[PDB]
RNA sequence: GGAAUACUGCCAGCUGGGACUGAGGACUGCGACGUAAGUCAAGGAUGCUGGCAUAAUGGUUAUAUGCCGCCCGUCUUGAAACACGGACCAAGGAGUCUAACGUCUAUGCGAGUGUUUGGGUGUAAAACCCAUACGCGUAAUGAAAGUGAACGUAGGUUGGGGCCUCGCAAGAGGUGCACAAUCGACCGAUCCUGAUGUCUUCGGAUGGAUUUGAGUAAGAGCAUAGCUGUUGGGACCCGAAAG
RNA sequence: AAAUAUGUAAGAAGUCCUUGUUACUUAAUUGAACGUGGACAUUUGAAUGAAGAGCUUUUAGUGGGCCAUUUUUGGUAAGC
């Protein structure tokens, strides 16, 4: 709202906040982003540092589908099991029972393993795992097995 | 004419009576500055204070951090209160019989509590529990692990955040970061 | 509506006052006020009067006579304030005014409905009169132009400095 | 000297006479007797201008 | 439970504890204050008579008023009149004389008029301006209740205790002068007896240590 | 609600003092002196006179 | 040799005249005088009396008198300026909207959040209802191939509000969220070290390093709205010589 | 070799006694650093004052200066 602005504030007072020697003007120091390696040039080093110059190499026809790969940590793994039936699995922390987890019907492309999942033993579908992820998952009694 | 030695006529800088306009929350306010005022107790004063701030100063309180609160030494049969809201958790497994009390509480949050045979009230049902706030224990929330803490502060040789919208490479990862390209910050 | 309203009134009981500690004492006349002294009035009716003085009455106020045979000024009150005492003093032992006090002068102000548009002196206060001033005229003959001072008027002359004079 | 308040207050605590330890500044002084035994005033005088070269 | 007569003895007797106390420490300041007096004067008599000469001991408290105005003042003694709270014209402040506070003095002589006060100008500014700091805030004294509740820590009980603890630098001088509000003293009824202020008092001025004259000049002030 | 002055005020200066009244009574502020008959040296006089 | 006076200083010594003020509104307090009753100048003015009851006091307005007062706006170190705009009057006349953002605040939900591309529906541009996706967040670090966050009650120490125990209290002890300093641990990069093994050239366990990251260490974000600030836009309004 | 200006310190994050750790150090349980246990509290370590102390974010205007005492350069001097 209008109202409530600092226009209605400065009526009556002549500069209207911007000063009788400033005097608010087009463009006193360039428009856009003039003189980067110039004028500028404290502003930018001080708060923008790796600006100028190219540090890598190019490449043509980047598809982000190639490289999609959510990752899930082990300290969840348990919000894809329904809660509903979360509970009476760890209850039930025996073989020839253990929850089949499909992670890639999650949506998640590798598991990692961030830590402290509980000790019922668990069948993981995945992708990838990092190293860490499945040592705890083979401890808790689990096995990993991969698909595609 | 007098030699001032301090700024005149300055505010205090706190801030009371809450600029929200939530007519509950005037109501909390209203028993605790009576409470504050009349029971000399220090809680009292705390948790009126407490009621003032702004959504940054009481960040959510999950509930791993009031199990994690509740393995305290003799802390086990306090009453937590959290002025703001308590989230929930699914990062643990297992939670203790406690009451907690707090502004709010997530529907994941109250069912993790009531579930395991706990209880979930609120400030002025702790207020004629334990009117000078008898074995409670307040609990807060992480204030500098918001998003917006990673940018104050931003200067040389500091590792503060540089305030960008898109990252990877070629965006600021170039000279001024490395001795290669120029120098490094 | 036009006016909306106020949203809080103000009660409409009179509080009352406080205790006050505003004690009422007798009045410390000036030493040079002794009954018998002759004053000189400075206003009113009869200022310029040189006037005998015989008591002091309860509202503050100086029981006063002329005599009225002498310069035609009765048995009034003035104020304390607006007179000269004089050196020159009449005795007034003789002389009774136990009887005058402050509702023997009394007005009985008159009503608002009684109007004078265009335009009587009581019979006991006339007697009255005859009867202070007969030992008192008897009292100034032992003094000689006594009765001439006291019927002539006082004025100021030129180079007549008050605060240099001696009354 | 913080050795000495420690010996200082450590050897005065057997009967706390109020061991005083803070610092003080210059007091002013107290009153005193000058006797004129062999030290009668000698009375001086400015001197006249001159010229000493 | 009527308790109003009850509670009401009790607070009324021990009031008269309290005023008895006063009474009896009153009568013997007045009789320390006249022992001492005498002793001094006797002092100077038989040195006197014995040929030697009696040197009084150095004054041990100053009353110092603030004698300039607040503009145009040099950092450094514009400092100094803050910390001896001379923060307006016409303004006093009891000062402990030590060597760490001789020096204070120094740096303010063009601003301020001090010197030795006597029993009769300390009575007379804290029976007629005296006010405490209680809370942060300037409540006048006008009460012995209001020195107890404040100073009866250090044995501060009445008025007269407090003014006993100025005219003799006490162990607790430092307590009671800071709760003591500064003065807050009126131009001179009198004037200054000079023409022009903002000299030396020895070159013919206001300002600087008047030793003794500072009482003419305090009373008529007050 | 409003300072009333002692030395003045009689009432206002018995309540701060309750010396006051003995002080009053005894004359203690026109105490009288014991005469001493003590005289200075010949010296402190010589001195003084001194040219 | 004995006094007096001056001068300076003190009195919780007495007393006369003048001026301005009367704030507050049942009581409470501290005091004073009396054996007591009670009274008082003791936490802010009352008592008596008069004239008038009306333009009399008073408000407004014009005039006169005494003293004072240079023309406003602006650029400027400095304007009444012999600096610029202004003869006068009415009406109009200049920090706005949008896209994307920073800090702060309010609100709902919360490890999630956003119904409104669209579909259903409707009292039809409203209101109400909804699926799959997707945006942001929940993981970082490398140029990349790649890898990818617990030795331990998610660590030790110094403070730390609040709470708990004793204590009449002062204080002592326990536990200590947020937050501050520090020493460690884990993840990614860099430089090393190089085990069981082997398509003998692959693999990279294990342990380090005055190296490095916009990391982890019982998540805080998402959405909407407001003031303020930034950028691109005509961009507060009017103004070139030009191309 | 001054005067005026100028750095540091005047305690609890301290002092003292005993002994624990280490891959540094020492000829050496000798050191160094950090610790455990114990003793010393409002005169706990000069004065004066403290009007609250500490900390953070964000943004406006400004970025032509001039005068006076004192020190001082150029210049005969200057309202330089």
């Amino acid at each position: 709202p209008s109202r409530f602005t600092k226009t209605r504030k400065h009526r009556g007072h002549v500069s209207a906040g911007k000063g009788r020697i400033g005097k608010h003007r087009k463009h006193p120091g360039g428009r856009g982003m003039a003189g980067g390696q110039h004028h500028h040039r404290i502003n930018m080093d001080k708060y923008h540092p790796g600006y100028f110059g190219k540090v890598g190499m190019r490449y043509f026809h980047k598809q982000q589908a190639h490289f999609w790969k959510p990752v899930l940590n082990l300290d969840k793994l348990w919000t894809l099991i329904p809660e509903d039936k979360r509970d009476q699995y760890l209850k039930s922390a025996s073989k020839e029972t253990a929850p089949v987890i499909d992670t890639l019907a999650a949506g998640y492309g590798k598991i990692l393993g961030k830590g402290r999942i509980p000790n019922v033993p668990v069948i993981v579908k995945a992708r990838f795992v990092s190293k860490l992820a499945e040592e705890k998952i083979r401890a808790a009694g689990g096995v990993v097995e991969l698909i595609a | 004419g007098i030699d001032h030695t301090s700024k005149q006529h300055k505010r205090s800088g706190h801030r009371t009576a809450p600029k929200s306009d939530n007519v509950y929350l005037k109501l909390l306010v209203k028993l605790y500055t009576f409470l504050a005022r009349r029971t000399d107790a220090p809680f009292n004063k705390v948790v009126l204070k407490a009621l003032f701030l702004s959504k940054i100063n009481r960040p959510p309180v999950s509930v791993s951090r009031i199990a994690r609160a509740l393995k305290q030494e003799g802390a086990a049969n306090k009453t937590v209160v959290v002025v703001g809201t308590v989230t929930d958790d699914a990062r643990i497994f297992e939670f203790p019989k406690t009451t907690v009390a707090a502004l709010r509480f997530t529907a994941g949050a109250r069912a993790k509590i009531v579930k395991a045979g706990g209880e979930c009230i609120t400030l002025d049902q702790l207020a004629v529990r334990a009117p000078k706030g008898q074995n409670t224990l307040i609990l807060r929330g992480p204030r500098n692990s918001r998003e917006a803490v990673r940018h104050f502060g931003m200067g040389p040789h500091k590792g503060k955040a540089p305030r960008i919208l898109s990252t990877g490479r070629k965006f600021e990862r170039a000279r001024g970061r490395r001795r290669s390209k120029g120098f490094k910050v | 509506t036009a006016q909306q309203a106020p949203k809080w009134y103000p009660s409409e009981d009179v509080a009352a006052p406080k205790k006050t500690r505003k004690a009422v004492r007798p009045q410390k006349l000036r030493a040079s006020l002794v009954p018998g002294t002759v004053l000189i009035l400075l206003a009113g009716r009869f200022r310029g009067k040189r006037v005998v003085y015989l008591k002091h009455l309860e509202d503050n106020t100086l029981l006063v006579t002329g005599p009225f045979k002498v310069n035609g000024v009765p048995l009034r009150r003035v104020n304390a304030r607006y007179v000269i005492a004089t050196s020159t003093k009449v005795s007034v032992e003789g002389v009774n005014v136990e009887k005058f006090n402050v509702e023997y002068f009394a007005k009985e102000k008159l009503t608002k409905k009684e109007k004078k548009e265009a335009n009587e002196i009581k019979t006991e206060r006339v007697e009255d009169q005859k009867v202070v001033d007969k030992a008192l005229i008897a009292e100034i003959k032992k003094t000689p132009l006594l009765k001439q001072y006291l019927s002539a008027s006082f004025s100021l002359k030129n180079g007549d400095k008050p605060h240099m004079l001696k009354f | 000297r913080v050795k000495a308040n420690a010996a200082k207050r450590a050897e005065a605590k057997a009967q706390g006479v109020a061991v005083q330890l803070k610092r003080q500044p210059a007091q002013p002084r107290e009153s005193r007797i000058v006797s004129t035994e062999g030290n009668v005033p000698q009375t001086l005088a400015p001197v006249p201008y001159e010229t000493f070269i | 439970a009527e308790q109003v007569a009850a509670e009401r003895a009790a607070r009324k007797a021990a009031n008269k504890e309290k005023r008895a106390i006063i009474l009896e420490r009153n009568a013997a300041y007045q009789k320390e204050y006249e022992t001492a007096e005498r002793n001094i004067i006797q002092a100077k008599r038989d040195a006197k008579a014995a040929g030697s000469y009696y040197v009084e001991a150095q004054h041990k408290l100053v009353f110092v008023v603030r004698i300039k105005g607040i503009n145009k003042i040099p950092p450094k003694p514009r400092k100094v009149l803050q910390l001896l709270r001379l923060t307006r014209i016409n303004s006093g402040t009891f000062v402990k004389v030590t060597k760490a506070t001789l020096e204070l003095l120094k740096l303010i002589e063009p601003y301020v008029a001090y010197g030795y006060p006597s029993y009769s100008t300390i009575r007379q500014l804290v029976y007629k301006r005296g006010f405490g700091k209680i809370n942060k805030q300037r409540v006048p004294l006008s009460d012995n209740a209001i020195i107890e509740a404040n100073l009866g820590k250090y044995g501060i009980l009445s008025i007269d205790d407090l003014i006993h603890e100025i005219i003799t630098v006490g162990p607790h001088f430092k307590q009671a002068n800071n709760f003591l509000w500064p003065f807050k003293l009126s131009n001179p009824s009198g004037g200054w007896g000079v023409p022009r202020k903002f000299k030396h008092f020895i070159q013919g001025g206001s300002f600087g240590n008047r030793e003794e004259f500072i009482n003419k000049l305090v009373k008529s002030m007050n | 609600v409003l300072k009333k002055n002692p030395l003045k005020n009689k009432q206002v200066l018995l309540r701060l003092n309750p010396y006051a009244k003995v002080f009053a009574a005894e004359k203690l502020g026109s105490k009288k002196a014991e005469k001493t008959g003590t005289k200075p040296a010949a010296v402190f006089t010589e001195t003084l006179k001194h040219d």
